[PDB]
């Protein structure tokens, strides 16, 4: 999988990043977004269930929108950005299961996209 | 939410020795909801462990995972310099009401 | 007119071309026999055509002369002015002679001569 | 620049859903399910993975299940045909009790194993001899005079005492020209679209296991427990719970039961229970408490999502004939009927199991009874008499899943009740064949081209 | 690329090409039916190809034009950019029309015209 | 001399070419099996020849070279001065390799290249 | 033998007279026979012929 759409944004601006399923159709997979600012570990942003259910992290607090826009295409919208939001953003896959709880371990990690605010 | 804590941080051991990483998390819903990742500087993290006791394909006989509710450990049986990396401990539970996703801060392991 | 020349009564056409669990019941056994037999009859004809080199043909042309002892009538006496059933009766006693000739040399030599020609 | 022409392609990768007759594929024990007539399987049954395809599977409408159902019945029958019919035993039985008072707690007999005498015509038609046999309470009924249960209205046939009933995996194979598609999706759940589809000539082997309440020795879920139903809301449907880990169950019939041979006709030998050497005990099954507790904790989490907020209640069977309202399995020809009240013992909040107090108990015990006269499929096929098998019988098995039903679902108190119910044996086989579909191959196809024949 | 052009999903391949005493037992009867049926299906396809003059072909070329009422899409819309299963559904209603055309005249006339040409 | 060169002992010839109600009796069941089996064996050979493009042939010529790892003897050492049974044993381990080569590319490519040539 | 077995009366119309039975191979098979005067029932045979 590969991300896209990074670059520099001004203060309180916005970006939309796109994760492409390059031969990995998101038909039975969950697509999740994570963030790693310089010098930090990983924060969880949210994701989309294979079922279409969209869920978010308490980290986003409504500043991020997660959406499946087409088969193979998932985007992350982020707004009202600040200096603290400079980070490499990543998409990753997790398996869906025919069940209620899911372990959701990650696999198929993409290379990541840099978003910087200044 | 779930808050994951990792310790010791800034681990540095000689090549050929061994390392363990101690992870804490409240409100565990089982040992099947926890996994580990290996991230080398400059790249994306890679799946190392996907169930507390089960490793990902391609992973060598080190990074043995173990644990009990709220108590998790990763053991590196062979500190080859190839494995110097930051290791992350992940917890999550997909739910229609309570996803409960959290990562710890990561543990840097240096092999000298 | 190949199918119209040999008598007006060529209308049998090809009804033979038109043509659940295998329970061994009173009717079921008969149904099995019917299916097995249909296969056997089909293959007997197809194999013979295969032997003569006429496997993909409706009408096949050969290199074996008519001989004329079987019947000394001409094309417009046999092919035309005659019904297929009458014809098969007229040369019924030569069936094996003719079939033998259709294979022997006609397919066997033709193929061995080609094997030699194809070496060049 | 060119005309299009009609061309014919042979070997075209297309198919349509179809139902056909499948054949089976796989020591002188005459196994009834896996007979010598089975063809051997392919040592290298290469699976073909399909590309970007989708297919619609429905385990609840799967004709493979129905075909298997009929095959199991036909194999049960037929195998039991050339055997002794026991009609001459349908005579008055003069019965009394036996002394079981020879500290074997959880193993004591209480008024069962009746000692019956009877008058049976010997192999010589004008001679009658008095014979004795012991019977399980569940095999006789009073008229003290007794008769064999189900003698009136049916013929109970003795299994030929050389024939094994041990399940041996059976593979189903399509005839050439047909193929079996399987859904490998982790998200399949037994119904609807599937994107990970592959095909085989033959299915994996399925053990023709017959049981009630608990599914034994079937496949495990690949990773996580899957709850399957035709309908979750409809309480009348069976809910099949497939475990991702097995739970061990160990069953013992700890008696030295020595058989007796009685001639009731010209080459017709009846195998009686004979008598018991040593102290007589009832049969029982043990499971690991810790495993059961973990298993149920995971099951409630899954049922709670389907039925959120509400109290999870597990209960025992609704009551009725101990042929169908109890757990059932077969070990070497001995038919066990077991009380599972202790397994579906209680109810709890959240997804936290409860009311299983911490203590020294490690093994949950299930009390069992043994029957010799049994009725697989109730009214379909014939009643069968199981010969005794010489004592000290032990076996163990893998609990791979449960069959649950909802108890009406009319409780107005914010609760849901599940019981170890279920229907016809079709439910057991459906739980294993759920991933397969049969299709026919139609290799001849038509397409436009730019070529023209000379 | 003839087997790759008509959709990526051409991977059903040819599982049909991959494919003791006859005791009439519960499993034995089913085994018999499976063998008889495999033969019948094989022959139905082989006979039809034989009729069209495509008996030895994987892909056979004919003298019957596409017509375009069946489908008015072009080669790069039908042959390419499409999966075989979709295609068979798209022209399913013309199966008999097309099969009839593949035999009628196409094999029948072609062979009668050859019979006349071979007289020279 | 194609049938005489490969040993004097070629006299098995073609006995296989030489070759009432279906009652399921002790002899009747065996008779059924014999008929079903004869059909199956016939078709297995005919289908394989069909696959290689040798369906109408006694001897078919191909475009696949001998390789010589299978046997490095020459024509007058293999074709002549040898009996067919000895020969089949000598190259028995290459049966699948050779059959694979007889189909792969040899029929598959030959036909796809013709499809392209026939577009002109 | 009444005890332990069932003795069945032959239907009194049925003959048991032996009548020669020929065994025939299915097409695709053949039966080879050894005609050697030295055969003795085993080992190599050089005079071999075949029948359906
Ligand atoms: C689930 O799978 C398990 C195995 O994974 C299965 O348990 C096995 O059941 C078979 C039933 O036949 C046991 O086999 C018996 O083992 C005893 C051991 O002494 C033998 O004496 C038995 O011999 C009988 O058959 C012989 C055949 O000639 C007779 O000569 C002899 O007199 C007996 O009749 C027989 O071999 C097997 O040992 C167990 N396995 C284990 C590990 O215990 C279980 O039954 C399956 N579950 C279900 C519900 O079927
Ligand atoms: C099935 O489960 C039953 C019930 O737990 C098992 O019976 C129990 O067996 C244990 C082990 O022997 C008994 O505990 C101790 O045994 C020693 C032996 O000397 C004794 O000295 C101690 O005082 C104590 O009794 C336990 O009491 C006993 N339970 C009962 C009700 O008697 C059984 O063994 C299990 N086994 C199988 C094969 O299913
Ligand atoms: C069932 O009853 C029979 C007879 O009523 C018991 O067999 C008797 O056992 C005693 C033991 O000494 C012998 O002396 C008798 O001769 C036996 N009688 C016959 C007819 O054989 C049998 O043991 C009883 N079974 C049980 C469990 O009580
Ligand atoms: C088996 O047959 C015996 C007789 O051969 C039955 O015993 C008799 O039963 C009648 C019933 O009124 C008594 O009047 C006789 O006095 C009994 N005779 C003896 C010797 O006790 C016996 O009941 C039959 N058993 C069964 C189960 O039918
Ligand atoms: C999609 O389908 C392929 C093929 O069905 C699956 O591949 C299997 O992957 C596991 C991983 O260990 C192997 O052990 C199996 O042997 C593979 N199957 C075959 C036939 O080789 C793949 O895992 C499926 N993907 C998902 C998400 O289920
Ligand atoms: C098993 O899978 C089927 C197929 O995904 C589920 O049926 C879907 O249920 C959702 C609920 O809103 C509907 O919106 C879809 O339209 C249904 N799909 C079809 C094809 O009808 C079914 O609910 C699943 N079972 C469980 C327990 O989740
Ligand atoms: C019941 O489950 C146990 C494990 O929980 C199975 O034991 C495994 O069987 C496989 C078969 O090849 C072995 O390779 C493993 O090593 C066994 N595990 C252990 C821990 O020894 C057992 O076979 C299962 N029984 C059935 C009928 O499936
Ligand atoms: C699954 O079962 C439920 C329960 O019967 C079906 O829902 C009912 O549908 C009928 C239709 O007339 C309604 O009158 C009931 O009130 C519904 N019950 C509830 C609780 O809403 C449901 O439609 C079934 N699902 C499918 C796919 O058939
Ligand atoms: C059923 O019996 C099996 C063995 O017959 C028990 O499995 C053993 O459990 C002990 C526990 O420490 C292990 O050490 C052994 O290695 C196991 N044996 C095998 C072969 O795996 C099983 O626990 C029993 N289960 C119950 C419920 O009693
Ligand atoms: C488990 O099932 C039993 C049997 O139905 C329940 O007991 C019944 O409870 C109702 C409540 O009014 C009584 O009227 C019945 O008389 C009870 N039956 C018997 C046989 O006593 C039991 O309550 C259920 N368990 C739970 C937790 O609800
Ligand atoms: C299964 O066992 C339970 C006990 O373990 C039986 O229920 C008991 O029946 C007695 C009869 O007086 C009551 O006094 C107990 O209080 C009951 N206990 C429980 C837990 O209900 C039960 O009937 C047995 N069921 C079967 C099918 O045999
Ligand atoms: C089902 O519930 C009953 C209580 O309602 C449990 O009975 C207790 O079992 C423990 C086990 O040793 C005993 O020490 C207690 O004294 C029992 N209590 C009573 C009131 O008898 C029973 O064990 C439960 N079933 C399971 C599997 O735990
Ligand atoms: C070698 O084989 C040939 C053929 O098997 C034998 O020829 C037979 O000779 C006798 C002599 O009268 C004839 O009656 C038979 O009819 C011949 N057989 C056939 C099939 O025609 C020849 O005798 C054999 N040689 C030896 C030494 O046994
Ligand atoms: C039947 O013929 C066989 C085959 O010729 C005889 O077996 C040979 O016996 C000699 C005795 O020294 C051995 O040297 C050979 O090696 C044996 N041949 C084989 C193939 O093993 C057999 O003895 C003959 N029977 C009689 C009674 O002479
Ligand atoms: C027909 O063939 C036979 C073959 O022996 C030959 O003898 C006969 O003379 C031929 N007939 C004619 C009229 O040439
Ligand atoms: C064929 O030869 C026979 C010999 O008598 C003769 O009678 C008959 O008229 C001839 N037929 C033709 C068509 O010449
Ligand atoms: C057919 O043969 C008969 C023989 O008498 C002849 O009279 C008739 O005119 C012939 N018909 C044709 C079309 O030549
Ligand atoms: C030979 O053929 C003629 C043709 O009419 C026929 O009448 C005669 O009966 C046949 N003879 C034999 C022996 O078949
Ligand atoms: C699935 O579709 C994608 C589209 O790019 C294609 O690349 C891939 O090869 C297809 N799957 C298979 C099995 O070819
Ligand atoms: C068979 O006999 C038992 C003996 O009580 C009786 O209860 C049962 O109803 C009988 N069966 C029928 C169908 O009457
Ligand atoms: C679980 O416990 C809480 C405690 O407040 C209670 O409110 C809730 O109703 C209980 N749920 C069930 C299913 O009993
Ligand atoms: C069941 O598992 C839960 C997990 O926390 C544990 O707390 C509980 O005490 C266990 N119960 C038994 C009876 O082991
Ligand atoms: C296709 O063939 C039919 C045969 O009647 C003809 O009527 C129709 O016009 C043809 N279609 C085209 C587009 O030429
Ligand atoms: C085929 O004809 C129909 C008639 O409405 C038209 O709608 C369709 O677009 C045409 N397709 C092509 C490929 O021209
Ligand atoms: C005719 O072909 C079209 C192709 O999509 C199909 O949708 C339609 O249902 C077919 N009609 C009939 C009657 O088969
Ligand atoms: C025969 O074909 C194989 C195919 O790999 C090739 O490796 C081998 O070298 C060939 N043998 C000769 C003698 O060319
Ligand atoms: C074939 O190659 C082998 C390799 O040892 C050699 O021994 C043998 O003599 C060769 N045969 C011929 C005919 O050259
Ligand atoms: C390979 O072929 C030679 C030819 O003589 C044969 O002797 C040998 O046994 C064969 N090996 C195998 C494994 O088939
Ligand atoms: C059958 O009866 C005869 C009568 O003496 C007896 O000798 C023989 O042993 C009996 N058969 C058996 C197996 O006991």
């Amino acid at each position: 999988l590969e991300e896209s759409g990074g670059g520099l944004v001004q203060p309180e601006g916005s970006l939309t990043l796109t994760c492409k399923a390059s031969g990995f159709d998101f038909s039975d997979y969950h697509v999740q977004w994570v963030r790693q600012s310089p010098g930090k570990g990983l924060e969880f942003i949210g994701g989309i269930a294979y079922t279409g259910n969209i869920y978010y992290a308490s980290w986003a607090k409504g500043r991020f929108t997660i959406s499946k826009t087409s088969s193979t295409t998932v985007t992350l919208q982020m707004t009202t950005l600040t200096a603290a939001d400079t980070a490499t953003y990543f998409c990753a896959r997790a398996y869906g299961y025919a069940s209620a709880p899911y372990a959701q371990y990650f696999n198929l990690w993409g290379p990541g996209t840099l978003v910087t605010v200044s | 939410d779930i808050v994951m804590t990792q310790t010791p941080a800034s681990v540095s051991e000689p090549v050929g020795g061994t390392v363990t990483i101690n992870c804490q998390a409240s409100q565990s819903r089982g040992n099947n909801y926890l996994s580990w990742y290996q991230q080398k500087p400059g790249q994306s993290p890679s799946l190392l462990i996907y169930r507390t006791s089960t490793l990902a394909s391609g992973v060598p006989s080190r990074f043995k995972g173990s644990g009990s509710g709220t108590q998790f450990t990763l053991t590196i049986s062979d500190l080859e310099c190839a494995d110097a990396a930051t290791y992350y401990c992940l917890y999550g539970y997909y739910s229609s009401r309570n996803p409960d996703f959290a990562f710890g801060g990561g543990t840097e392991v240096v092999v000298k | 007119a190949a199918g119209s020349t040999m008598g007006a009564a060529s209308m049998a056409l090809t009804v033979q071309a038109r043509l659940h669990m295998l329970q061994l019941t009173v009717w079921g056994i008969k149904q099995l026999q019917a299916r097995v037999l249909a296969v056997e009859r089909y293959l007997r004809d197809q194999q013979l055509l295969g032997i003569w080199g006429c496997s993909g043909k409706i009408i096949c042309c050969t290199n074996v002369p008519w001989n004329d002892s079987w019947s000394n009538k001409t094309i417009n006496e046999i092919w035309d002015n005659m019904t297929w059933m009458q014809w098969e009766k007229e040369i019924d006693n030569y069936t094996q002679h003719i079939y033998t000739l259709l294979e022997v040399s006609q397919i066997q030599q033709e193929k061995n001569e080609q094997e030699l020609l194809e070496l060049d | 620049a060119a005309k299009k022409w009609v061309t014919v392609y042979y070997g075209v990768p297309v198919w349509k859903e179809a139902t056909t007759t499948l054949f089976c594929a796989s020591t002188e024990v005459h196994n009834v399910w896996a007979t010598h007539a089975c063809v051997p399987t392919d040592p290298n049954p290469q699976e073909i993975v399909l590309g970007n395809v989708t297919e619609n599977f429905n385990m609840w409408k799967n004709n493979m299940v129905e075909q298997m159902h009929e095959d199991i019945i036909s194999l049960w029958d037929q195998s039991l045909k050339p055997c002794v019919k026991l009609t001459p035993l349908c005579v008055t039985l003069n019965c009394n009790n036996v002394n079981t008072n020879n500290s074997d707690w959880e193993k004591m007999e209480t008024g069962e194993m009746k000692n019956c005498s009877f008058n049976v015509t010997t192999s010589i038609r004008d001679k009658i001899k008095k014979e004795y046999a012991l019977f399980y309470k569940l095999d006789v009924v009073p008229l003290t005079n007794y008769r064999l249960i189900n003698c009136n209205t049916s013929v109970i046939t003795q299994a030929c005492p050389k024939v094994s009933f041990e399940p041996i995996p059976i593979h189903y194979c399509a005839p050439a020209g047909f193929a079996i598609l399987k859904c490998n999706s982790k998200t399949f759940n037994g119904s609807g679209p599937c994107t990970n589809v592959s095909t085989v000539q033959c299915t994996h082997g399925i053990r023709p296991v017959v049981s009630t309440q608990l599914l034994l020795n079937g496949s495990l879920a690949e990773e996580e427990i899957v709850i399957r139903s035709e309908n979750i809301t409809d309480n009348a449907k069976t809910i099949i719970v497939q475990l991702n880990e097995a739970v061990e169950i160990n069953c013992t019939r700890p008696n030295n039961n020595t058989r007796k041979s009685i001639h009731i006709g010209p080459g017709r030998a009846f195998y009686a229970t004979g008598d018991i050497i040593g102290n007589i005990r009832q049969a029982h099954c043990n499971i690991s408490k810790a495993r059961w507790n973990e298993t149920l904790g995971q099951i409630v989490a899954k049922l709670e999502e389907q039925f959120p907020n509400k109290t999870i209640i597990f209960n025992h069977s609704s009551g009725g004939d101990p042929e169908i309202v109890t757990h059932s399995f077969n070990c070497g020809g001995e038919f066990f009927y077991c009380n599972t009240t202790p397994l579906f013992n209680s109810t709890w909040n959240n997804t936290r199991t409860d009311d299983y107090p911490t203590g020294g108990e490690q093994n949950i015990t299930l009390q069992c009874r043994i029957k010799q006269i049994i009725n697989m499929w109730q009214g379909v096929g014939k009643a069968m008499y199981a010969p005794p098998i010489r004592g000290q019988i032990r076996c163990s098995s893998n609990i791979t899943g449960l069959l649950l039903t909802r108890d009406g679902g009319r409780d107005q108190n914010g609760t849901e009740t599940f019981r170890p119910g279920g229907g016809n044996m079709r439910d057991n086989w459906r739980s294993e064949l759920y991933k397969y579909k049969v299709v026919k191959i139609e290799p001849l196809g038509i397409a436009p081209t730019a070529c023209k024949r000379r």
